[PDB]
């Protein structure tokens, strides 16, 4: 009436919750690269010679 | 002034002597001057601009 040892389990299972992979779209920056600085348009001389 | 924001392409010097040029300076950022002593045009046109000195805590009065 006691507990005896059975046979031996043929297989195993081991269960694990996983979640996939999206497209690769690599979006790196809001506003992105480094702007370059630039000219102000027109600007005009702000000097003059004497005479 | 930042660091890393003027390439090879697009050059800092490039930039700032067309700024210069656009203002009736010369894109080399020389200016010719005079002699304060003889009163002569030097015959070398000089570089003169606009720097920001900071001055140091290391005076010869504490020295």
């Amino acid at each position: 009436g006691g507990l005896t040892c059975a046979s031996a389990p043929q297989g195993t299972l081991r269960i694990l919750e996983g979640p996939q992979q999206s497209l690769s779209g690599s979006p790196l920056q809001p506003i992105p690269a480094s702007p370059p600085p630039q000219i102000p348009p027109g600007l005009r001389p702000r000097f003059c010679a004497f005479g | 002034a930042t660091p890393f924001i003027f390439s090879e392409e697009n050059s800092a010097l490039e930039y700032f002597g067309e700024m210069l040029k656009a203002a009736g300076y010369n894109f080399y950022g020389t200016e010719r001057l005079y002699s304060g002593i003889s009163g002569l045009e030097l015959e070398a046109d000089i570089f003169i601009g606009v720097v920001y000195y900071q001055r140091l805590r290391h005076m010869v009065s504490d020295k």
